Order: C-alpha cells, then structure tokens, then sequence
C-alpha cells in the first residue's frame, strides 16, 4: 500500500469573509491505493 | 466553536 500525500495540514482563518466569525478553513491532502497485489493475503470467512 | 454565548451549543 503506497500512501502518497502532501505532508502539511494547512489552516486559513477567514476574519475577511464572514465578520462576526473566524470561520478557519483546514486542510491536508492525501491519497492512495496498492502498488504491490502480491504483498496483501486476505481472510474470508464463508467456505 | 460555533454560536457564541446565545446558545448552548
């Protein structure tokens, strides 16, 4: 399994949008799937 | 959080 992401959570806090509120905004970006089938077995349990 | 004092929240 290869996660592949960007290693930062980025955090915007927004006094200019709404203006009572602070409104922070967070982030991270991150992905996923398997690079190697052969590396993962798996348990099944019908028959 | 969000809804200062007036609420419970």
């Amino acid at each position: 399994y290869t996660i592949a992401e960007r290693p930062d959570l980025r955090v915007l806090r927004d006094p200019f949008s709404a203006k009572p509120h602070v409104l922070f905004y967070a982030s991270k970006r991150v992905g996923g799937d398997v690079s190697d089938f052969a590396a993962i077995k798996l348990l099944k349990f019908a028959a | 959080a969000l809804n200062s004092a007036v609420a419970a929240e």
